């Protein structure tokens, strides 16, 4: 029995064991509480405005759209405390766990910005932060990993399966099944066990209502489409929230097509995958023809986790939202693009995003329209990445 | 077929619990898993639990981890397992056999399907471990068409509610948990579960094994003293495996006289 | 004869060649008219808002002074766009260029930030920008270059002299001497020659104004004393512009000390060198018994200008600010401390503003004392060096 | 002393114009300049113009950036200099000498010191680079206190005002410069300087000498056929230093052969 609902129709759901079913209902309980609670969402907007910098600038991007009729703003969540749209939803994870008098955090990570983000807000809130991330991941975050112990956290190498994200997801849970009562698992993204993505979105979903109040002042009128990456679907969600019931204005997702969809090279589970129950969740998963779970491929080591949030699978499925995916070539054109243009480095993740509003206007360039693209990240940890394969 | 239902009615007529031993099909490999599980068959066990490899066993610890490591570097697949499981059956008419496994093994190609795949078989039971009550619905209604006990674990930190679940929807056995945490034979239960046990019997639930860090003879003699109909064991198994991977013959014989030890322990 | 006084006591002035002073008259003039003209101040506030993502946060950092009676504050100059407060100024002056009709952007830089700054905004802005940089410091700061060139700025070692700041500094002012016509120098610190050290303070004046209304809205009060580190004195002279005729406020500037001031191996001119004319002004350098200017030595890069604004060295004479200085050692301990109680990696440059609160509070800590620190920028770039050595 | 007051009024009686190298002093090493120097004048220099090594000379291009490199890499010092000055004055009794220095020299140890320096070992005048004639007070004040002339650039860009001021305040001559930009050799002024000079010599000024990017006998014939005083060659000069390295006696004759040459063209 639970207080919300943890399906988005055929989608979500609590595959945990038992034995962590507790937990999630003590989770689901305190969060429907702090919702209600004045003074919790005092100090969650006091963390939000005087930490980690909100409001975020939107930003008009004139000389890209130069001789179009595309107008297109950035929301710019590369300029937030962290350098990415994931500080956001830790700060209110990390509040809730204080809720609950948890003084304990666990968190998985892939590329490290999860990692990052959840050891920068248990120093600033006194929690004990472990971290567990897939030993491939160790070897090749090196300076993530050196800032989560800089920040105090503990960062715990995962050698199993295949080393990467996934294996650190099952790490956490497999630690929680036994740690739930001094620790909250401090998860990624609008994924996992209900309710997490409900939890998720509601910690993000400030950045589509600064986005609405900020377009409103500054064109007068709504967007024709907001335009965001989908990893595991955390700043896609929380750009498109406010905006669900706002049917005139289109909410367009962008997975990573890695080498090409026709490589099976690539981490577009929504669109290209087939459902599965994993992680807690039945939700559209990167799997074998047998069922075994596989790895997203992207040039962005942040757009790897193998599945997606089961609001983005229902909200596909109506057909409210539509989901695209763009390669790696595609993306890091759109990051050149962004960089000379601009003077803005993206995040490679958030250049998906950015590189599918170029061929929105690129491919009809005398349509008039008003986009919004998700600025998740910052790139200045992509340069490298970039460096090299130029 | 009742299997299960006539393995307790002939262990209570003398006064014995229950051995179950746990293993990864096809660790180390087919042929070596095969003689594995005939060695504890000959050996004593009474009912066997058996795991499918999969790619993500979150409720597993290292030992566990690395049985399913060794059956995939062997290249062991899901319908590799199923022709195991019926020759298993085709060698061994009464004992039960109850599969362990994870919710998107068995969701896959069609939760009804896969019941139906493991009537076909000869299969009695399935524990689907990423499963919780609050979700189990067509699992164990496709169970019970294709003539399936439906299994539910009876955790530690169960309330009543839970234990009425667990009583009403389960058959065969209750799996119930030593204690929180994953699988391991380094981890010991030490929590009193005799009150869970009761209530369980109060509720006519399906008979209770316990499990989770049951490594030593010591343990399934007090399981069967608190009430509990047996006990399962998988982790000190599969350790024996693990330990012996170069010397198959040695492997054999140590699980022969491990079983051997735990299976005496209950009588 | 110009419109605005060129020195601060007997520091300041325009020591360049008679050639490059019709350059500084103009220069000085286009100032003067665009600090009255309401289009200009609207413009610049645009980018510094919706662009760059001013106003910055102040940020409260009770973990840090527990168990004492100091409050202590920092001004979040990390989460400007650009990592760091150089990014106020180079818009502006980008704004000045294009006012006067110049299509391109010269500039100098050490550590790279500057070039960085100097890039991005020349990019945004439609300038063509070229940067000279010392070709020692080009070997070290790789990172910065690349940026720079994905920026579309062009990037010019120079190989002159010790082949650092001031040899950029140098070659910067031979090009100007020969391109003025068409070219602005977008110098990078509140120093040379007039009218830069008054433009530079104006551009960056922000920091102090928001820090004056953040802290009466948050304590009903001004600070006891504002801190920041000094290089060449441009985020110090902002933090400090606005609080100057606040005589209860107390402005605190922190030299780099390096591996001690008695060792010689140091940054702090204003303390410990010795007034000369160089860089088109008269102030404190860094130099030998005989003349020949020298390096400024410090952990951190990016205080390496070998002498120091001439505003710092007029406000020091009369007893307005006091001036001190932090060894490598404390800013490195300052570095560490942040990180661990706050979740907050500063730059090593702002870590020595940091250090000095830290002192002020531990040697006195039951002495009652509002502090607000500049934190002049991010430090992700400081990682590898910091990893080192540790 | 009235060295150049001299010169002009000898070289006004022969209607020849001045040929003035400019050499770095200690360029490639005290003795070597000292040679250097004393083959310019025997080759027919009229006077010398001599920079003083410093390390960051910003009035010049790569070719006197490389003879500071150089001085500096022989360990030269600004008092070498002044001991090498006080020499060739004492060798050459009529000859004006100038210095082209950079500001922080002169400030150094106090500006009034540096110009006593000067009239003690000889020098005549002195250009300081970095100092326009708006910062010009202190130097020209202390120059003329010790009879040494303060020289002053014309720029191209010069307006009325400027002009006025240049020939107001400068004594010996006044540096015109061929345009804009770094000294270098590669790189020659074209801009008629006609009109500047008119107006110099109508203000009274010091005789005019043109410098920057003079390196060829017709550039010291046009200077004085526009009605300048003469011309001042350095990075020509420098060049042949730095090309002739490895043969110092090869270096002296190079010299010989330019300076004679441009100072025919100067008749
Ligand atoms: C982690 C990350 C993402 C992907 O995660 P979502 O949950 O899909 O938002 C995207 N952009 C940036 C910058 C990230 O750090
Ligand atoms: C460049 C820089 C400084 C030093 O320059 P100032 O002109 O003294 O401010 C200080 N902090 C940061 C972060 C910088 O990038
Ligand atoms: O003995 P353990 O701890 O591995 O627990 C038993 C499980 O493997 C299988 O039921
Ligand atoms: O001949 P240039 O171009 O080096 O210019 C002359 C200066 O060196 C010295 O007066
Ligand atoms: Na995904
Ligand atoms: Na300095």
């Amino acid at each position: 029995t639970t207080l919300l609902n943890p399906y988005f129709g055929e989608f979500g759901g609590m595959y945990v064991p038992q034995i962590l079913m507790p937990a999630l209902n003590q989770l689901e309980e305190a969060f429907v509480s702090a919702q209600k609670d004045p003074e919790f969402q005092a100090q969650f907007a006091d963390l939000l405005k005087n930490y980690a910098g909100r409001p975020t600038a939107l930003t008009k991007c004139q000389n890209i759209t130069a001789g179009t009729r595309t107008t297109l703003y950035l929301k710019r969540e590369d300029l937030l405390h962290g350098g990415a749209h994931k500080t956001n939803q830790v700060l209110g994870q990390a509040l809730l766990a204080k809720r609950m008098g948890k003084s304990e955090i666990i968190a998985e990570t892939g590329a490290g910005q999860h990692g990052v983000a959840s050891a920068l807000a248990s120093a600033l809130l006194g929690l004990k932060c472990r971290i567990y991330m897939g030993a491939k991941d160790v070897e090749r975050q090196s300076p993530n990993v050196f800032r989560m112990r800089l920040m105090g956290a503990e960062v715990i190498p995962v050698h199993s399966g295949s080393a990467t994200l996934k294996d650190a997801c099952n790490e956490a849970l497999r630690d929680w099944s036994g740690s739930y009562e001094t620790a909250h698992y401090m998860l990624g993204t609008a994924a996992g066990p209900h309710p997490y993505p409900t939890i998720v979105r509601e910690f993000q979903r400030m950045i589509g209502e600064e986005t609405k109040a900020q377009i409103l002042d500054k064109e007068g009128r709504l967007p024709d489409a907001v335009i965001a990456c989908v990893g595991g679907g955390s700043n896609a969600i929380g750009m498109f929230a406010d905006f669900i019931n706002d049917t005139s204005v289109g909410l367009i997702g962008v997975e990573p097509g890695g080498h090409g969809i026709e490589t099976g090279e690539h981490g577009a589970p929504l669109k290209h995958g087939r459902v599965g129950i994993y992680f807690g969740m039945k939700a559209p998963m990167m799997q074998t023809a047998d069922g075994q779970i596989e790895e997203s491929y992207s040039i962005s080591a942040g757009l790897d986790f193998p599945s997606v949030g089961p609001q983005h699978a229902y909200l596909n499925s109506i057909g409210r939202a539509d989901y695209v995916s763009i390669t790696d070539d595609e993306a890091l054109e759109a990051f050149k693009t962004l960089c000379r243009h601009e003077g803005i480095i993206p995040a490679l993740e958030s250049s998906h995003a950015l590189a599918h509003a170029l061929k929105m206007m690129r491919e009809q360039p005398e349509k008039e329209q008003l986009l919004v693209v998700n600025l998740s990240g910052r790139g200045d940890k992509d340069i490298f990445t970039v460096h090299d394969i130029l | 077929m009742e299997r299960y239902e006539n393995l307790f009615a002939q262990l209570n007529d003398r006064r014995e619990g229950a051995f179950v031993p746990f293993v990864t099909l096809g660790d180390p490999g087919i042929e070596q898993s095969l003689k594995i599980i005939d060695t504890l068959i000959d050996a004593g066990a009474d009912a066997l639990e058996l795991g499918v490899p999969f790619s993500d066993p979150l409720a597993d610890g290292p030992t566990i981890q690395n049985a399913n490591l060794r059956a995939f570097a062997a290249g062991v697949t899901p319908a590799q397992c199923f022709e195991m499981l019926a020759i298993i059956r085709e060698k061994h008419p009464t004992i039960p056999i109850g599969l362990l496994m994870y919710a998107n093994l068995v969701f896959n190609n069609g939760i009804d399907a896969f019941y139906a795949r493991c009537e076909q078989v000869g299969v009695d039971s399935v524990l689907v471990a990423d499963v919780p009550v609050e979700e189990s619905a067509p699992f164990r209604q496709a169970a019970l068409r294709h003539n399936i006990a439906p299994i539910f674990i009876c955790p530690p930190n169960a309330d009543d509610d839970l234990l009425r679940q667990v009583a009403s929807y389960g058959r065969g056995y209750t799996y119930l948990l030593s204690r929180s945490g994953v699988t391991g034979a380094e981890n010991r239960g030490a929590l009193p579960l005799h009150h869970l046990i009761e209530k369980l019997k109060e509720y006519h639930a399906a008979p209770a094994l316990q499990g989770f860090g049951i490594s030593s003879p010591e343990q399934v003699s007090a399981a069967v003293r608190a009430g509990a109909a047996g006990a399962i064991s998988g982790s000190a198994i599969v350790k024996i495996i693990e330990k012996n991977l170069a010397s198959p013959k040695q492997m054999l014989a140590e699980l022969r006289s491990f079983v051997s030890a735990m299976k005496a322990a209950s009588r």
